C-alpha cells in the first residue's frame, strides 16, 4: 500500500494495525525477512524499518489502469529526453 | 586549442611534386623484371 | 543450459538465397532448413546450413513434411566434406512464429538435443538485430497441463569471424562509421540505445491492449515482473543521489580540465614548429 | 592382385616430402616461430586441428 | 572468337564459400565445383559454388567423384532450382594467382566438357580488406603459339586494364592462358541486411562502466603522464640545435613524449565523456 | 578513402615470414638488417612501424622474397629459458654446504646484495661489480 | 517407362490390432504391400515408394525411397494402436505428392482403412471434388473390420471417378479373416 516515496512503518503503526505489543514485532518482523517474502532492514532506536522489496500479489483489471498511467508520461519522459540527443547531436553524425 | 588550429594554416605551401617513385627506374623495373620472369 | 549462439553472415545469407530460388512461389511458402554447426563451452555456434524442402497448406495447418532422405544424403555429404561441421539444429524463415514450429522441433529433436530454432528476417528493417533463436522448454505449472513445451528466446548475436570478415568488409566498400571518438558510442547507443528502450517500453503497452478489449488471459504469470519494475524504479534526486553524483562529476571535470589544459600547448608547440618553417623558407628560397 | 600390388604405386609417388624443424615459441594461436635443421628462423602457421 | 572483354559476373555469396572452403583447409590446395547460370558468348554468371571433399593426404587438385557430383547435382535439382556447371577452382595458399602444370591439365580435362569452363584461383591469405586476389584463368592455345598467331583479337578498352602480377608473367600467364575481369553483383536487399547485423552494441552505453575503476583507470594513466610530461619538459630543450631531421633519425631507440603523449589526452578524453553523459541520462529516463 | 589505403598495406605481412635482425639505419625509414640466412642486406621500411621501438639488437621480420621490414619482435632465445623454476632447483640447500664461510657469504655481498640492496652501492656509490670469475681445482 | 510414383498409405490405425486375419492383419496387409511393390517395382523400375499413414499421428515412417527393406523394417514392429484420422489422410497423401522429385510422374495412391472411419462426407466431397480438380486416381482397398458396407467410402469414389474419370476403384473389405494376397488380387491385375 505505501508509495515508493517513504514505504517506511513504524512498529507503533504495526502495534496498531495488528494490535501485537511491542516486544513481539521485532520477532516477527525478523521471521519475516527469515522466510524472505520481504527484505527490508531494521532500525530500533527510531522504531522504524526500512522495507524494500515486498512479496509480488496479484491485482485485477483495475490496478492495470494505474500501472498504464505510469507507464504514460513514462514514454514521454524518454521521448522528451532523447529529443535532446537528436537535435543537439545532429550535427555530429547525419 | 582551437584558435591555435586555425592559425596553423599559413605554413602549408610549396608542396608541389609528389612523384610517385620514377619513370625511368620503373622502365628498368619492367626490363629486369621481365627478364626474371624470362628465366 | 544454453548461453548464447553465435550467427555468420554465410549461413545468414544462404537462408536468403534459398529464399529468393523459392521466390517464385508468390503466395505462402516459410523457408525452413536444418541448422548446422557446433556448440563449446556452452556457446552455440552455426557456420553452415541448408533448405528442406517443404511444403504447407492453410487449411488444417498441421500437415508438414521434411524428406529425411534428402536430410540424410545431404548430411552425410557435408559430414564428408567436414567431419568437425555436424547439425546443430533446424531454423525457419519466421516473420511471426508460425504454428507448426511447436512439432517441427518434436520431428527432429532425435538429431540434436538441443535442437534450436531460428527466426529470421526477408523483410529487413528494425532498430535492433532481426535475429532469433528459442529453445524449446516443457514445464508442469499450477495453471495449465503437462505439455508445457513453449519456447524462450536465448539471447543472440551475430558472430565474427577472421575468415570471413576480409570478404565481408570487402563486400561493403560502401559506407563504414569507423573513426571510433566519442562518436560511436553517441550513435550506436546515445542516440540508438534510447530508442531501443523506445521498443521494450511499447511493448508492454502492446500487450496493456487487454483492459476490457483484449484476450482471455488476464494476469497471472505477466504481473509479478512488472510488479518489480515499478517496485524497481530508481532512486529520487533528493537523499544521497545528488551528493555523491556531484562529488564523482567533480572530480571528473579535474581530468577532463587537464587534458583540454594540455592539448592546446601541444598545438601551440606545433604552431612554433610551423613559424620555424616559415620563416626560414621564405627567406631561403625568396 | 598384380594391377593392385602396382597400383600402389601409382599413387603413391605424389607424397611430397616434409621440412624437419623445431618449435620455438608461440606468438599467438596463429603466429609460430620455428627454425629448420638447415639455417634461418621463419614465422609460420598450423594446420586448424592438429 | 572472343574480344578479351569477357567481363565475369558471380555474386555475393560464392566468395564467402571461396574463402571459407579454402581458409579452414588452408594448406592444402583445396577444390570444388561451381555451379553457375551460363549467359553468351561475352559474358558468364555464377551465382553458386559446392566443394568437393579431398581425396587423400597430399597438396593436389586431385580427380573428381562424378557420383558425388552426380547426386549432389541432383540434390538441390530436387529441391530449388537446376543450374549449369559453369566452372571450378582450387585454392593457392600462399602463392599468388596463376595455373601450375596439375591445375592445367585438370582444367584441360573441364574445358574438353564444355569450352567455357572457368579455372578460378582464390587465395585467401593474401587478403586483408580491400583484396581477393581472385584472378581466374582460362588455357589458351599452345597450337596457336606454336603458329605465332597473337590470339583473342581485342575490340574493346577492357581487357588492359588491371595489371598482371609478376609470379603469374613467371608462370603460364601469357604463354598457356589469359585473364579475365570481373566484378561482383550487388543489391539492395543483402547490403542492409548485412549493414545493420554486423556489429551493433545493444545496451552497452547504457552501463556505467566499472564506477569503482573508472577515476581509478584514471588514475592510472595520469601517474605515469606526469612523468611522461617530464619527457616533455625534456625534449624541448634539445631544439635550436642539430637540423631536425638528425632529430628525426635520432630517435628510433626512445620514445618521444609528444606521440605518446597525444595519444593518453585522448584516451582520458574519450573515457571521460562518454562516461560522463551516460551517467547523466539514466538520471532523467529512470525517475 | 585514405582509411581504406591504410590498412591495404599489410598484405605483405601476412604468413610466410623469415626473420632478420636490425643493425641500423642510414636515414629516414630505410635501413640495414642482417638476415638469419648470414648475409646482410640493404633493405626498406614498412610505415606504420613506431621507429621508437627499435636501435639494439631487433629482432626484425623480413619479407621472404622482396626482403625488406616488416615487424619488430617481442624477445625470444633459444634452450635456457628462464630454468622454469618448478621442477628445476637443484634441490641444494645452504647448510648443504660446509666451511665455506669466506666465499659463500663474499659472493653473497657479490651477486644478490646489489640485487636488492642496490640503492646503498647507488648512494654510497662503490661501483658494484658486473660478472664474477671463479676458479680453482676440482671439486 | 510410364511415369508414376507410387505411394502406399498404410493403416496403423487401432482397428488393426489383433491376429483374427490368419497371420498378423498386420503380416497380411504388409505381404500385400511386398508383392505389390514387387510388381510396380518390377513392372517399372522409375518408382519410388515411400509409406504413410492416417492416423492420429501421420507420420512419414518411410520418405519416398526405391527401395522396400525400410519399409520391411518400419512395418516390423509398427505398433497399430492409433486413433484413425482419414480427413488428414488425403492432405498427408497429396501434399506429400506435391513434394516429389517429379510431378510429371502419375500421382497414384493406394489406400488402406481396416477401420470404421468418422469424417464427414461434406469434407471428403471437399476433398473428392478436390481430387477432381487436381486429377489424381486413387484405389482404396479395405481391410479389417469397418462399418461394413462402408459408410462414405462409396460416395467417396463415386464423387472421385466422376466426370469421365471412371478408372478408380473400391475394394471393399470381404469380412473373413482370409489371407489378403488374394483380396488385394484384383488392382494388382487391374487398377
Ligand atoms: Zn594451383
Amino acid at each position: 500500500t505505501r508509495p515508493a516515496n517513504h514505504r517506511q512503518l513504524t512498529f507503533e503503526e504495526i502495534a496498531k494495525s495488528a494490535k501485537i505489543t511491542v516486544n513481539e514485532v521485532e520477532l516477527l518482523v525478523m521471521k519475516a525477512l527469515s522466510v524472505g517474502l520481504v527484505k527490508g532492514s531494521i532500525d530500533e532506536v527510531d522504531k522504524r524499518v526500512h522495507m524494500t522489496w515486498v512479496q509480488p500479489r496479484v491485482l485485477d483489471l483495475q490496478q492495470i489502469k494505474g500501472m498504464k498511467d505510469r507507464l504514460e508520461f513514462w514514454c514521454t519522459d524518454v521521448k522528451s529526453m532523447e529529443m535532446l540527443v537528436e537535435h543537439q547531436a545532429h550535427d555530429i553524425l547525419t | 586549442h582551437n584558435m591555435s588550429v586555425k592559425a596553423m594554416r599559413f605554413p602549408p605551401k610549396s608542396y608541389n611534386k609528389d612523384l610517385e617513385s620514377a619513370e625511368e627506374r620503373r622502365e628498368r623495373e619492367q626490363q629486369d623484371l621481365e627478364f626474371a620472369k624470362e628465366m | 543450459a544454453v548461453q548464447k549462439v553465435v550467427v555468420h553472415p554465410l549461413v545468414l545469407l544462404s537462408v536468403v538465397d534459398h529464399f529468393n530460388r523459392i521466390g517464385k512461389v508468390g503466395n505462402q511458402k516459410r523457408v525452413v532448413g536444418v541448422l548446422l554447426g557446433s556448440w563449446q563451452k556452452k556457446v552455440l555456434d552455426v557456420s553452415n546450413s541448408f533448405a528442406v524442402p517443404f511444403d504447407e497448406d492453410d487449411k488444417d495447418d498441421s500437415v508438414w513434411f521434411l524428406d529425411h532422405d534428402y536430410l540424410e544424403n545431404m548430411y552425410g555429404m557435408f559430414k564428408k566434406v567436414n567431419a568437425r561441421e555436424r547439425i546443430v539444429g533446424w531454423y525457419h524463415t519466421g516473420p511471426k512464429l508460425h504454428k507448426n514450429d511447436i512439432a517441427i522441433n518434436e520431428l527432429m529433436k532425435r538429431y540434436c538435443p538441443n535442437s534450436v530454432l531460428v527466426i529470421i528476417d526477408v523483410k529487413p528493417k528494425d532498430l535492433g538485430l532481426p535475429t532469433e533463436a528459442y529453445i524449446s522448454v516443457e514445464e508442469v505449472h499450477d495453471d495449465g497441463t503437462p505439455t508445457s513445451k513453449t519456447f524462450e528466446h536465448v539471447t543472440s548475436e551475430i558472430g565474427a569471424e577472421e575468415a570471413e570478415e576480409v570478404g565481408v568488409e570487402h563486400l561493403l566498400r560502401d559506407i563504414k562509421d569507423t573513426t571510433v571518438g566519442t562518436l560511436s558510442q553517441r550513435i550506436t547507443n546515445q542516440v540508438h540505445g534510447l530508442k531501443g528502450l523506445n521498443s521494450k517500453l511499447l511493448d508492454i503497452r502492446s500487450y496493456l491492449e487487454k483492459v476490457a478489449t483484449g484476450k482471455l488471459p488476464i494476469n497471472h504469470q505477466i504481473i509479478y515482473q512488472l510488479q518489480d519494475v515499478f517496485n524497481l524504479l530508481p532512486d529520487v534526486s533528493l537523499q544521497e543521489f545528488v551528493k555523491a553524483f556531484y562529488l564523482k562529476t567533480n572530480d571528473q571535470m579535474v581530468v577532463v580540465y587537464l587534458a583540454s589544459l594540455i592539448r592546446s600547448v601541444v598545438a601551440l608547440h606545433n604552431l612554433i614548429n610551423n613559424k620555424i618553417a616559415n620563416r626560414d623558407a621564405e627567406k631561403k628560397e625568396g | 592382385k598384380q594391377y593392385e600390388k602396382s597400383e600402389n604405386d601409382l599413387k603413391a609417388l605424389q607424397s611430397v616430402g616434409q621440412i624437419v624443424g623445431e618449435v620455438l615459441k608461440q606468438l599467438t594461436e596463429e603466429k609460430f616461430i620455428v627454425k629448420a635443421t638447415n639455417g634461418p628462423r621463419y614465422v609460420v602457421g598450423c594446420r586448424r586441428q592438429l | 572468337a572472343v574480344d578479351t572483354a569477357e567481363q565475369v559476373y558471380i555474386s555475393s555469396l560464392a566468395l564467402l564459400k571461396m574463402l571459407k572452403h579454402g581458409r579452414a583447409g588452408v594448406p592444402m590446395e583445396v577444390m570444388g565445383l561451381m555451379l553457375g547460370e551460363f549467359v553468351d558468348d561475352y559474358t558468364v554468371r555464377v551465382i553458386d559454388v559446392f566443394a568437393m571433399p579431398q581425396s587423400g593426404t597430399g597438396v593436389s587438385v586431385e580427380a573428381v567423384d562424378p557420383v558425388f557430383q552426380a547426386k549432389m547435382l541432383d540434390m538441390l535439382k530436387q529441391t530449388g532450382r537446376p543450374e549449369m556447371v559453369v566452372g571450378w577452382y582450387h585454392s593457392h595458399p600462399g602463392f599468388g594467382c596463376w595455373l601450375s602444370g596439375v591445375d592445367i591439365n585438370t582444367q584441360q580435362s573441364f574445358e574438353a566438357l564444355s569450352e567455357r569452363a572457368v579455372a578460378v584461383v582464390v587465395d585467401p591469405i593474401q587478403s586483408v580488406k580491400g583484396k581477393v586476389v581472385i584472378d581466374a584463368f582460362r588455357l589458351i592455345n599452345a597450337n596457336m603459339m606454336v603458329l605465332g598467331h597473337e590470339p583473342r583479337q581485342t575490340t574493346s578498352n577492357l581487357g588492359h586494364l588491371n595489371k598482371p602480377s609478376i609470379q603469374a608473367l613467371i608462370h603460364g600467364l601469357n604463354r598457356h592462358y589469359y585473364s579475365i575481369t570481373i566484378n561482383y553483383r550487388k543489391n539492395e536487399l543483402e547490403q542492409k541486411m548485412l549493414l545493420n547485423l554486423h556489429k551493433k552494441s545493444w545496451m552497452e552505453g547504457l552501463t556505467l562502466q566499472d564506477y569503482s575503476e573508472h577515476c581509478k583507470h584514471n588514475e592510472s594513466v595520469v601517474k605515469e603522464m606526469l612523468e611522461l610530461a617530464k619527457n616533455y619538459n625534456k625534449a624541448v630543450e634539445e631544439e635550436d640545435k642539430m637540423t631536425p631531421e638528425q632529430l628525426a633519425i635520432k630517435n628510433v631507440g626512445k620514445q618521444d613524449p609528444k606521440r605518446h603523449l597525444e595519444e593518453h589526452v585522448d584516451v582520458l578524453m574519450t573515457s571521460n565523456i562518454v562516461q560522463c553523459l551516460a551517467a547523466m541520462l539514466d538520471t532523467v529516463v529512470f525517475k | 578513402e585514405f582509411l581504406h589505403a591504410q590498412e591495404e598495406v599489410k598484405r605483405i605481412q601476412s604468413i610466410p615470414l623469415v626473420i632478420g635482425q636490425f643493425l641500423e639505419a642510414v636515414d629516414q625509414n630505410t635501413a640495414i638488417v642482417g638476415s638469419t640466412t648470414g648475409s646482410n642486406y640493404y633493405v626498406r621500411i614498412l610505415s606504420t612501424i613506431d621507429r621508437e621501438l627499435l636501435k639494439p639488437n631487433a629482432s626484425v621480420a623480413l619479407h621472404k622474397h622482396s626482403n625488406a621490414l616488416v615487424d619488430v619482435l617481442p624477445p625470444e632465445a633459444d634452450s635456457s629459458i628462464m630454468m622454469l623454476t618448478s621442477d628445476q632447483k637443484p634441490d641444494v640447500m645452504y647448510a648443504d654446504i660446509g666451511g665455506m664461510d669466506i666465499q659463500k657469504q663474499e659472493v653473497r655481498e657479490a651477486v644478490e646484495l646489489p640485487l636488492t640492496h642496490f640503492e646503498l652501492y647507488k648512494q654510497i656509490g662503490i661501483d658494484p661489480p658486473r660478472g664474477v670469475l671463479m676458479y680453482g681445482p676440482p671439486g | 517407362m510410364v511415369l508414376e510414383s507410387t505411394m502406399v498409405c498404410v493403416d496403423n490405425s487401432e482397428y488393426m490390432r489383433n491376429g483374427d486375419f490368419l497371420p498378423t492383419r498386420l503380416q497380411a496387409q504388409q505381404d500385400a504391400v511386398n508383392i505389390v511393390c514387387h510388381s510396380k517395382t518390377r513392372s517399372n523400375p522409375e518408382n519410388n515408394v515411400g509409406l504413410i499413414t492416417l492416423a492420429n499421428d501421420c507420420e512419414v515412417l518411410t520418405t519416398l525411397t526405391p527401395d522396400t527393406g525400410r519399409i520391411l523394417s518400419k512395418l516390423h514392429t509398427v505398433q497399430p494402436k492409433g486413433k484413425i484420422t482419414f480427413c488428414t489422410g488425403i492432405r498427408v497423401a497429396h501434399l506429400a505428392l506435391k513434394h516429389r522429385q517429379g510431378k510429371n510422374h502419375k500421382m497414384r495412391i493406394i489406400a488402406f482403412v481396416g477401420s470404421p472411419v468418422e469424417d464427414n462426407e461434406k469434407d471428403l466431397v471437399k476433398l473428392a471434388k478436390r481430387l477432381k480438380k487436381e486429377k489424381v486416381n486413387v484405389d482404396i482397398i479395405n481391410f479389417g473390420e469397418e462399418e461394413v458396407n462402408t459408410e462414405k467410402l462409396t460416395a467417396f469414389v463415386n464423387t472421385l471417378n466422376g466426370k469421365d474419370g471412371t478408372g478408380s476403384h473400391l475394394v471393399t473389405v470381404p469380412p473373413g479373416p482370409s489371407l489378403a494376397d488374394a483380396l488385394i488380387s484384383s488392382p494388382i491385375l487391374a487398377g
